[PDB]
């Protein structure tokens, strides 16, 4: 029977920009996806443990 | 002359704190680099 499973944190800017785009400063147009994704795994991380 | 294209040192950084209503000392976690990775900077912080 499984009991945990891989708590992964992700970076959206590095994804969505990128590692070497800084003229792409438009993704803090869109709001707080970042915020919202990232309470998600914070919530699924502290439920794994 | 080929050469590897590594991307740069990042990370998570967590702040932890016991609260405000006890003290203001915190302590960051720099999460998945090394202890050489992490900013030495700290006598040139007026750089950014």
């Amino acid at each position: 029977l499984p009991v945990s499973m891989t708590k992964t944190s992700v970076d959206c800017t590095m994804y969505i920009c990128g590692d070497s785009t800084e003229c792409s400063n438009l993704l803090l147009q869109y709001g707080s996806f970042c915020t919202q994704l990232k309470r998600a795994l914070t919530g699924i991380a502290v439920e794994q443990d | 002359e080929i050469l590897d294209i590594t991307p740069c040192s990042f990370g998570g950084v967590s702040v932890i704190t016991p609260g405000t209503n006890t003290s203001n000392q915190v302590a960051v976690l720099y999460q998945g680099v090394n202890c050489t990775e992490v900013p030495v900077a700290i006598h040139a912080d007026q750089l950014t």
